[PDB]
């Protein structure tokens, strides 16, 4: 899944 | 300044438990975003992603290590423990924690996010050895034979390391290569120290062996066999 | 799960040269990536932070660009320190994962190894073991394969290598190789084989004995 950090 | 350093135990038999702690200092877990991970190198190898966690108390997991790590935080000890269960000998290597900043922020509001994306500041790592094998000295034995000739020593099936091999009870340098030991698989080391001299040097030529854990020195004088 | 690429993975240079190493992602990490300078014996350093960021107190001549699925870290002039292994690493996806490394070390010229073949000790085979141990002497650069071969049997999941650093003043490296047998195993064959291929070498060479020949 996408890091903590995305969006 | 940022400082981290792990510390447990150096070594652990297989299907055992190995806890890690990372005690570290010039941060809180209880910062904004920060995130302390861990992350291992196998001797001679590339590194290695274990987990890591936030300050907000968020974890994540090599998903091929899941099921044998635990990563938990003491915010007010300032310690992040690792807790790996079900070692076995391919879990030996030097394991890392580091630190991972969170956003920057303006009077408390995030405004940039690019600096979370590196682990900037690293413990010195702590060396872990997954062996079932109870101290033990090395048998040594001889290695015999541009035209220069090769001789050495294998110092075979000791436990754990360090052990240290001269040559000449030092005087002999030039020439001289002591490689790194293997962990075989009866979860023993060993390791060949040679040396190359020119093929008429053939002179004499003696290994002075040591291992300082189970007090085992030996002097081993080798020879171009034939008698 | 997502594979990061690093090429090449080892690369010959010298003091004041320009290198670049390059660091390919099998999906878009975006610009989620750093590189990191590791010294033999000590903790990778952070160079580069978000794809292109020089890190706090990292000397100017590091950089780094691309985003995406590709990457490269520069040093411009390279300087002594720099002869390490880097690593690059992502962290848009979980988990965070580094690529192989890319290690730097001091070029000279090409040189084939001199390899010898160390039989069993007498002493070794009254134990009930035999150790046959390959020497790949002095050579560069440092890729280096030896193949096993028992009465032309290729042999395979019976041997261990180690390699030694980089010399300081030769610039080669070294190579021991340990075929293990049972002292029974040992018995029941004559011609144990090092195979060597090599950069330096024309074409591969080969160092054997027969087994209990006097």
């Amino acid at each position: 899944e996408c890091d903590k950090w995305c969006s | 300044r940022i400082t981290l350093k792990e510390s447990g135990p150096p070594l652990v038999k297989p299907t055992q438990t190995l806890t890690l702690t990372c005690s570290f200092s010039g941060f809180s877990l209880s910062d904004f975003g920060v995130g302390v991970g861990w992350i291992r190198q196998p001797p001679g190898k590339a590194l290695e992603w274990l987990a890591i966690i936030y300050s907000d108390d968020d974890k994540r997991y090599s998903p091929s290590l899941n099921t044998r790590l635990t990563i938990t935080k003491d915010t007010s000890k300032n310690q992040v423990v690792l807790v790996m269960t079900r070692v076995s000998p391919v879990d030996t290597a030097t394991y890392f924690c580091a630190h991972r900043r969170g956003p920057t922020t303006l009077f408390g509001v995030p405004i940039a996010r690019g600096p979370v994306n590196a682990m900037d500041v690293w413990g010195q790592g702590i060396t872990v050895t997954i062996s079932s094998t109870s101290t033990k000295g090395p048998s040594v034995f001889p290695l015999a034979p541009g035209a220069a000739a090769a001789l050495g020593c294998l110092v075979k099936d000791y436990f754990p390391e360090p052990v240290t091999v001269s040559w000449n009870s030092g005087a002999l340098t030039s020439g001289v290569h002591t490689f790194p030991a293997v962990l075989q698989s009866s979860g023993l080391y060993s390791l060949s120290s040679v040396v190359t001299v020119p093929s008429s040097s053939l002179q004499t030529y003696t290994c002075n062996v040591n291992h300082k854990p189970s007090n085992t020195k030996v002097d081993k004088r080798v020879e171009p066999k034939s008698c | 799960a997502l594979q990061l690429t690093q090429s090449p993975s080892s690369l010959s240079a010298s003091v004041g040269d320009r290198i670049t190493i390059t660091c390919r992602a099998s999906q878009g990490v975006t610009s989620a990536l750093a590189w990191y300078r590791q010294k033999p014996g000590s903790p990778p350093q952070l160079l580069i932070y978000d794809a292109s960021s020089l890190e706090s107190g990292v000397p100017s001549r590091f950089s780094g660009s691309g985003s995406g699925t590709e990457f490269t870290l520069t040093i411009s002039t390279l300087r002594p320190e720099d002869f390490a292994t880097y690593y690059c690493q992502q962290l848009h996806f979980y988990p965070h994962t580094f690529g192989g490394g890319t290690r730097v070390d001091v070029r000279r010229t090409v040189a084939a190894p001199s390899v010898f073949i160390f039989p069993p000790s007498d002493e070794q085979l009254k134990s009930g073991t035999a150790s046959v141990v390959c020497l790949l002497n002095n050579f560069y650069p440092r890729e280096a394969k030896v193949q096993w071969k028992v009465d032309n049997a290729l042999q395979s999941g019976n041997s261990q290598e180690s390699v030694t650093e980089q010399d300081s003043k030769d610039s080669t490296y070294s190579l021991s190789s340990t075929l293990t047998l049972s002292k029974a195993d040992y018995e029941k064959h004559k011609v144990y084989e090092c195979e060597v291929t090599h950069q330096g070498l024309s074409s591969p060479v080969t160092k054997s004995f027969n087994r209990g020949e006097c």
